[PDB]
RNA sequence: CCAGAUCUUAAAGAUCAAAAGGAGCAGGUAUCAAGCACACCUAUAACGGUAGCUCAUAACGCCUUGCUCAACCACACCCC
């Protein structure tokens, strides 16, 4: 029948939801530290259309904000 | 000469439509007329029941 | 007599996209296009500038194009010729009479 | 919006003969006062064609079936701004609302004159579907606050440049 | 005709018909309103056709 | 569509065809979804004015690769 599938696919979801919960703080380094990435990729992206457009500094007024961080 | 008889062919055929159109507005205004048979018909009877 | 243009397309009839540009609207051109593997035709949608000098263009129009003897620019290529079908006023070219969509507004057999 | 006044007979006791010599005690009890919301409606409803629409006795035009649903609209918002946790009208709403939008678009696309006096008498403003509906993330509105600026001051230095540079090459001409 | 430009329109006219857009700015209108599907064929290959001479010594 | 180079000669015919342009067709990948000035008007060939343009029919990116063959496109040590 075709619980020989829903077995299998229980058993893996049981083993990846004691994976996370074994090296929780290992993936919240992780998390962070793609974060931290992730929002300084995006300040040289912005960072190379001033640049490219013949400016010499940012727009008077811009301060980029920080989108990727937590927040309510 | 083929446009000539083009502009032609759309005359012919446009007399035929005037007269089919008056044979269809013949009957709508039949239509009509027992429209407002039955509507006034339906209109009397609700209003006795209003007084 | 040498007024001729390098464009494929000398007269093309197309949809009225946007008025957004000075004097110049953006229409969309529609060509039926044969797939090679089903032998089926669809439709196949291009964009084409077109100079309007009296600010005709209301969007939603159906407008002939008529290929432009010199280029204006890198884009503008092709000029209007007339308004085909007026958006919300459309008169019947056979009749010549007023109409919307099925219903004619005026009827053609009532002259006076 | 609309005000129905309180002291009116009611749509169906109207035409009736006879009915200003009968005393306050039955007008009072057919008027507004006696009668629920749905009676209301009907007074709106009949109200508002007469002022806007061409002729009332047509239903199936597209121009009466736009103000029945302007009346549902409006009636629907009354109860949304009190009732703001109820989810089965503001859905009713909404699609109320795409309905309209659905209907003017037909209208216009085949009587462009009718479609203005709508346009105008009901308040509506019809725009055009924008193209190419996307979810505006943050770092999306972020990325073209700052392109749009940037533009702005680059306008600044060439509006500059083309002032104090050709004048100083004019300074040499005019001496 | 491969570099012919066709473009359909529904319900927008009560009438059917075809036009045709001329090199010269020349418009060719035909009326169909009951005229079959045969009929049709007929008379756009005499209108604007070419003629069997024609293609047979192209 | 074709300037220009060359050949022939009665200066108008032909051979090759730059640049520019588009009816349509044209590798893989959308875990590349937004590119960030990519538009237009006036007259000037300035200034001034409008705030637009491309894109889920695949823009903008990334990877692989000569080809649709009387032949065509490209390179001539490297820094296109
Ligand atoms: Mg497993
Ligand atoms: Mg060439
Ligand atoms: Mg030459
Ligand atoms: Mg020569
Ligand atoms: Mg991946
Ligand atoms: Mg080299």
């Amino acid at each position: 029948k075709n619980i020989l599938k829903i077995r299998r696919r229980k058993m893996n979801h049981h083993k990846y939801r004691k994976l996370v919960k074994r090296t929780r703080f290992l993936r919240r380094k992780v998390r962070e530290g793609r974060l931290r990435q992730k929002q300084v990729k995006f300040e040289r992206d912005l960072k190379r259309i001033w640049q490219k457009a013949g400016l010499k500094e940012a727009p008077a007024g811009w301060q980029t904000p920080k989108i990727y961080l937590k927040n309510q | 000469e083929l446009m000539a008889w083009n502009q032609a062919e759309n005359q012919r055929l446009h007399e035929l439509r005037l007269a089919r159109l008056r044979q269809e507005a013949l009957e709508q205004e039949r239509r009509q007329a027992e429209e407002a048979v039955l509507q006034a018909r339906e209109a009397q009877a609700w209003a006795q029941l209003k007084e | 007599s040498i007024a001729r243009s390098s464009v494929h397309a000398k007269w093309v009839v197309g949809k009225v996209i946007g008025t957004a540009m000075q004097k110049t609207a953006k229409v969309r051109v529609t060509r039926l296009v044969l797939d090679p593997y089903l032998l089926k035709y669809f439709n196949k949608r291009k964009t084409y500038f077109a100079h309007d000098a009296l600010q005709q263009c209301t969007v939603g129009d159906i407008v002939l194009l008529k290929a432009l003897p010199v280029p204006r620019t890198k884009h503008v290529k092709h000029e209007l010729a007339e308004i085909i079908f007026k958006v919300g006023q459309v008169i019947d070219p056979v009749t010549g009479k007023p109409c919307a969509g099925t219903t004619y507004l005026e009827s053609p057999i009532s002259p006076e | 919006q609309d005000d129905p006044p309180p002291s009116m007979l009611l749509l169906d006791y109207q035409n009736v003969p006879g009915i200003h010599k009968v005393d306050d005690v039955v007008k009072r009890l057919l008027s507004l006062e006696m009668a629920n919301q749905k009676e209301k409606l009907k007074i709106k409803k009949m109200q508002l064609m007469n002022k806007v629409l061409e002729n009332p006795e047509d239903t199936s035009s597209l121009e009466a079936r736009i103000v029945a649903l302007t009346v549902k609209i409006r009636n629907y918002e009354e109860h949304m701004q009190k009732h703001r946790k109820d989810k089965a009208h503001k859905r009713f709403l909404l699609m109320s609302i795409d309905q309209r939008k659905k209907m003017l678009k037909n209208l216009r696309e085949t009587n462009y004159a009718v479609f203005e006096k709508i346009c105008k008498e009901l308040g509506i403003e019809y725009t055009f579907p924008p193209p190419y509906h996307r979810k505006a993330h943050r770092r999306w509105v972020t990325k073209k606050a700052l392109c749009t600026q940037v533009f702005r001051e680059v306008q600044k230095l060439k509006k500059q440049k083309r002032a104090l540079r050709a004048a100083a090459v004019a300074a040499h001409k005019q001496g | 005709n491969p570099w012919v430009q066709i473009t359909m329109f529904k319900n927008m006219t009560p009438s059917p018909f075809l036009r045709f857009y001329l090199d010269s700015g020349e418009q060719v209108l035909v009326d169909v309103e009951s005229k079959s599907n045969k009929e049709i064929v007929e008379h756009i290959r005499k209108i604007l056709g070419k003629n069997e001479e024609t293609l047979e010594k192209e």
